[PDB]
RNA sequence: GAGGACCGAACCGACUAAUGUUGAAAAAUUAGCGGAUGACUUGUGGCUGGGGGUGAAAGGCCAAUCAAACCGGGAGAUAG
RNA sequence: CAGGUGGUCAGGUAGAGAAUACCAAGGCGCUUGAGAGAACUCGGGUGAAGGAACUAGGCAAAAUGGUGCCGUAACUUCGG
RNA sequence: UUCCUUGUCGGGUAAGUUCCGACCUGCACGAAUGGCGUAAUGAUGGCCAGGCUGUCUCCACCCGAGACUCAGUGAAAUUG
RNA sequence: GAUGUCGGCUCAUCACAUCCUGGGGCUGAAGUAGGUCCCAAGGGUAUGGCUGUUCGCCAUUUAAAGUGGUACGCGAGCUGGGUUUAGAACGUCGUGAGACAGUUCGGUCCCUAUCUGCCGUGGGCGCUGGAGAACUGAGGGGGGCUGCUCCUAGUACGAGAGGACCGGAGUGGACGCAUCACUGGUGUUCGGGUUGUCAUGCCAAUGGCACUGCCCGGUAGCUAAAUGCGGAAGAGAUAAGUGCUGAAAGCAUCUAAGCACGAAACUUGCCCCGAGAUGAGUUCUCCCUGACCCUUUAAGGGUCCUGAAGGAACGUUGAAGACGACGACGUUGAUAGGCCGGGUGUGUAAGCGCAGCGAUGCGUUGAGCUAACCGGUACUAAUGAACCGUGAGGCUUAACCU
């Protein structure tokens, strides 16, 4: 249940290939404000595919 | 011969006159037809491909609806093959029916299992629990011991061991047919069959006598 | 559902009481009996003046049981409890001249001829 | 679903009398002899009712002789003939499986008498 | 803890 | 497996989602608007509604169902007298999901919800 | 109204089993258990100091260590 | 820090009761959460047929459970 | 307490190296290092039975806590 | 400067000196059934009672209940009964402390997986323009058991009794796979009954808590105890064996030349995986046909204009799923929820009226309530976009463009 010896700077690497982050790049322009926003999410300013809600 | 595809409906039953009940499982079977005709020259070996049911006409992308065209018909929600009987010779484009079956006697319905999910030793090698009690801890369904000491060492390749269930294509043999109902496709099939309701669904007659 | 250690009903004025299964005959490492399949059973309860005595050993036909017996229609005739008919040991037949209860279809058997025979029910 | 439906319903009888669980039924079934088709009579109390469609049946409890007899029947099977309603009866809960260990006088039902 | 017992083989 | 299972354990007992989503119903209501995970905001959709559809025919049985539920005379009372009548012939859609971003305090997925109409 | 009497909480004790085993805890928790007017339990404050103390006796316990406590010293003891 | 720490105050209903359940006064939701609903593990519920065939062993679970009354054997130091 | 030994016989069980009773061929019982018997008592040892049950045949499903994913913090034994 | 030690549970793997099934020889083999030996490891190869026991004995099965290796397989899988600590006693030994492969009672079984290995599932890249599918099957794995009964036939055989060889048919046991239609279980998300208490001002009606308070049922889903199917037939080449012809050796001889049969073993057939099969294969289809410099002048480095097929991301999601992946849907629209209708379960709501002093009953009423089902419905949530991926695709040789 532990090692018997120590892995390599090289080895240890390759097991951190995978947790690279990937940027979701699939923000949008608002069809009002023209403010981006990320697509299926509402705008911070409250405005959502140009309709008027929240507003707050 | 060759197998036409099919697609779950749900397990029924058909009286008989003897007042036997008899399980069946319904099977709408809509006509295939022959996309291309594959032979020992251009492809090395007599075959045919064919279709069903009725794709979306806005998702059917260009390079699958190009082989249709070729076809000169309107896509089919999937694809598959048949190996031909060697004696046979359709023509491209032909519809072949569900009244080939009226013969077949016996058929070997393949379809795709049901997914478990990941699943215990116990589950899928019907592998015996160990003892509930008696001191016992830690340890009930659990695979135990799997392998021997120094000699080999290793785990054997094939093992029977936990792992993914289902999802997988299997084929039952030489199931009964009973009702070969053309007129609305029917194919009931006795006994049950492989595969999710809704699911798609490989009748071929069966290789056994 | 007959098994091993399974106490059942005497069916007949064999003179027997209580009785259990202590083998299931028929076939290797098998489990479950019913409906109509032989089984040996112990006799743990006798009354006096009977043909038997507590302790003897000799096969006997599963008559009735909790489980019931299916049918092609999918019926099933299902009992409060379970009860056997006590065939000799030698070559079947039945020991009893009277079978109490209502005997299932399935007993028609060449052998079991004799069984059914008595009891005017089922 | 739809295709399920019809060919279900084409197999069922239209002849089938409505009756209230707990009510005492004769069964008529068909049977084999080992050579004539004698009919046999199978009458008894209904102890739970299972409505499934074509694949609806219901038990009838029985003592004879002793130890009680239950038995299933598909309503719609061919093995079954005539569901006559001997006795008009009424049971709060339409399922009766605590008087499998009721006995004798206990086993009493009422009757609906409307 | 470390315990205690002997190895008595 | 789950295998056609609906709604979600969402890590906790039984009980307290017979109590969790009660309360939460009526904060709906009360505001026309609440704040909530998105997870959890798609399971109200399946509580607050069928409630409104209770409010579409008043009835002196129909005002103690209600009230069998949420808890509240002051919530239900919102209801047939004010709710009821204002969705009118409209049948569902009684309220919409809108995901507003991630929550600072863990990541977590929030979604705002509200009524279609929204008069306060 | 007698009892080293009975059932049974507080209180005291720790028989079984699971969990825990780098634990929440250097011995606990949970579900049961024994005693519970007495050879009872407990608060507070004293007494017995190391080949000694105490012990309804396990060579147990004497500050998480006891077939001879701990601290400092002889002592950098000796070690084929 | 799921342990240890003496005394005092003793509400409503049910109950023999300081047991236990629900509540008053009053204090808390226990210093990581949000999800997904795999094995396996821990803590529980139920299960058709059989009812110790399990196992070193009825271990563990299950079951029995109150008050009033009828009635109660061998044996005995005549209290059991 | 008996090595031979699972002594022999009888009882219990379909079957009993254990249990009960007896025989005495007591390796190597024995009378205050007490013999024998004994009502009551026992978280005591062994056996049998009723009831009871997932202990088992054979597991099946469900309710919660982890496991899994995301976010925050962030160890361990070991290691030419 | 530690290799955990008997048995049991679980999980197995290999060997053949083969327990059963298969193929034969010989028999002091009539038949049935045996003896013994050869070939053959494909499959199968008991439950209990006693004992900690393996073993063994007994009871009863079974076509049979193989012999062994694998650290007398398997404690980083379990059990701690045995043995094998610290308590104590009996017998025996010693003056004694103690001891006894003599006995009895009791006695903490640690470790979050780094690598190899295995069961699964992905990311990346290559397969030489890119992309979407159908694939070919090199290779590998899985499956391979068998009784009973009947026909042949009460025939061959035999004095009687008994009772077949070959072949065929039917039906079970054990095992594997699939399934929820039935028969059942679960169903803390459905309905109802009911206990104590609290709360909603109270009557009435509901809800909270007490294991879901205790229960009685019960939809979908899952699941076996429930029901469908599977072992093969055939063929190829053989082992032991049975031969044909035929010399060496005038004869004889199955073999030396040649030729014919021959087993559940072998190769196929049966089912699954599968071109990372780098020996990276085929077939079908789709998309891309712009303008100038720099440098060590070429499979060179860039700019501007272009961004296609398709993919991915996001959202609704799923009888797919640990996470990825996979299937489906995304406004020209049934993917999810809701909704309408239906089904199913619960079994006579709430309110009112009537009958009764009352608890209660009757009528309204198979009523009310219905989760996960089925059929319909765009009411809501799936925004127009943007992202990734380009601009005709090396060299050499041959065959064709009739
Ligand atoms: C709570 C945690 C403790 O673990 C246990 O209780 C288990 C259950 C013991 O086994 C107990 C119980 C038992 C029967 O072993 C199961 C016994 O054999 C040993 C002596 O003690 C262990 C592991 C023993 O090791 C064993 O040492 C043996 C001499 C060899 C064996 N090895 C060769 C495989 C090894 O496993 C031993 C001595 O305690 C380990 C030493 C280092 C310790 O004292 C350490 C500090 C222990 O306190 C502990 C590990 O923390």
């Amino acid at each position: 249940a532990v090692q018997q010896n120590k892995p390599t700077r090289s080895k240890r690497g390759m097991r951190r290939s995978h947790d690279a982050l990937t940027a979701v790049t699939s923000l949008s322009v608002d069809k009002t404000s023209g403010e981006k926003h990320l697509r299926h999410h509402i705008t911070a300013d409250g405005y959502y595919r140009g309709r008027k809600v929240i507003a707050k | 011969m060759i197998g036409l595809v099919g697609k779950k409906v749900g397990m029924t039953r058909i009286f008989t006159e003897d007042g036997v009940s008899i399980p069946v499982t319904v099977i709408e079977v809509e006509a295939n037809r022959v996309t291309q005709v594959k032979d020992l020259a251009n492809d090395g070996y007599r075959a045919i491909q064919v279709t069903t049911g009725a794709k979306k006409a806005n998702r059917v992308t260009k390079p699958e609806a190009g082989h249709f065209a070729k076809a000169g018909v309107e896509a089919g929600r999937g694809l598959w093959e048949f190996r031909l009987a060697e004696g046979e010779e359709f023509t491209v484009g032909q519809s072949i029916s569900v009244e080939l079956f009226a013969d077949v006697k016996k058929v070997d319905v393949t379809g795709t299992s049901k997914g478990k999910g990941f699943a215990g030793t116990v589950k899928r090698w019907n592998f015996r629990t160990q003892d509930a009690t008696h001191g016992n801890s830690l340890s009930h369904r659990v695979p135990g011991s799997i392998g021997q000491n120094q000699t080999p060492g290793k785990v054997f390749k094939g093992k029977k061991m936990a792992g993914q269930m289902g999802n997988e294509r299997v084929t039952v043999q030489s199931l009964d047919v009973v009702r070969v109902d053309a007129e609305r496709n029917l194919l009931l099939v006795k006994g049950a069959v492989p595969g999710a309701t809704g699911s798609d669904l490989i009748v071929k007659p069966a290789v056994k006598a | 559902m007959i098994q091993e250690q399974t106490m059942l009903n005497v069916a007949d004025n064999s003179g027997a009481r209580r009785v259990m299964c202590i083998k299931v005959l028929g076939g290797s490492h098998r489990r479950y009996a019913g409906v109509g399949d032989i089984i040996k059973i112990t006799i743990k309860e006798a009354i006096p003046r009977g043909k038997v005595k507590k302790g003897d050993v000799l096969k006997a036909v599963v008559v009735r049981t909790k489980k019931g017996v299916r049918r092609p229609d999918g019926s099933v005739i299902r009992f409060d409890g379970n009860a056997c008919v006590l065939l000799n040991n030698n070559s079947e037949q039945p020991i009893g001249t009277r079978i109490f209860g209502p005997v299932t279809r399935e007993l028609r058997s060449e052998k079991f001829m004799k069984i059914i025979s008595l009891a005017p029910e089922v | 679903s739809n295709i399920i439906k019809q060919l279900e319903q084409e197999q069922m009888k239209q002849d089938v009398p409505s009756f209230r669980p707990g009510d005492t039924v004769e069964v008529k079934v068909w049977v084999v002899e080992g050579s004539k088709k004698r009919l046999q009579a199978f009458e008894g109390v209904v102890i739970a009712i299972r409505n499934r469609g074509l694949h609806s049946a219901f038990t009838v409890r029985k003592i004879s002789n002793g130890e009680g007899v239950e038995r299933v029947f598909q309503t719609h099977s061919p093995v079954v003939d005539s569901i006559s309603v001997k006795r008009r009866g009424a049971v709060r809960k339409a399922k009766l499986y605590y008087l499998r260990e009721r006995t004798g006088k206990a086993a009493r039902i009422k009757e609906r008498l409307n | 803890a470390v315990f205690q017992m002997r190895n008595v083989d | 497996m789950r295998h056609r299972k609906s709604g979600r354990q969402l890590n906790r007992n039984s009980s307290h989602r017979q109590a969790m989503f009660r309360n939460m119903a009526g904060s709906l209501v009360r505001h026309e608007i609440i704040k909530t995970t998105l997870p959890k905001a798609k399971e109200l959709r399946r509580v607050v509604e069928p409630l409104i559809t209770l409010a579409k025919t008043d009835s002196v049985a129909n005002r103690r169902l209600a009230f069998a539920r949420t808890r509240d005379n002051e919530i239900v009372a919102k209801l047939f007298n004010e709710l009821g009548p204002r969705f009118a012939s409209r049948a569902g859609g009684y309220t919409r999901i809108l995901k507003c971003g991630f929550r600072a305090g863990d990541n977590a997925p929030m979604a705002y919800i509200e009524l279609v109409d929204r008069s306060e």
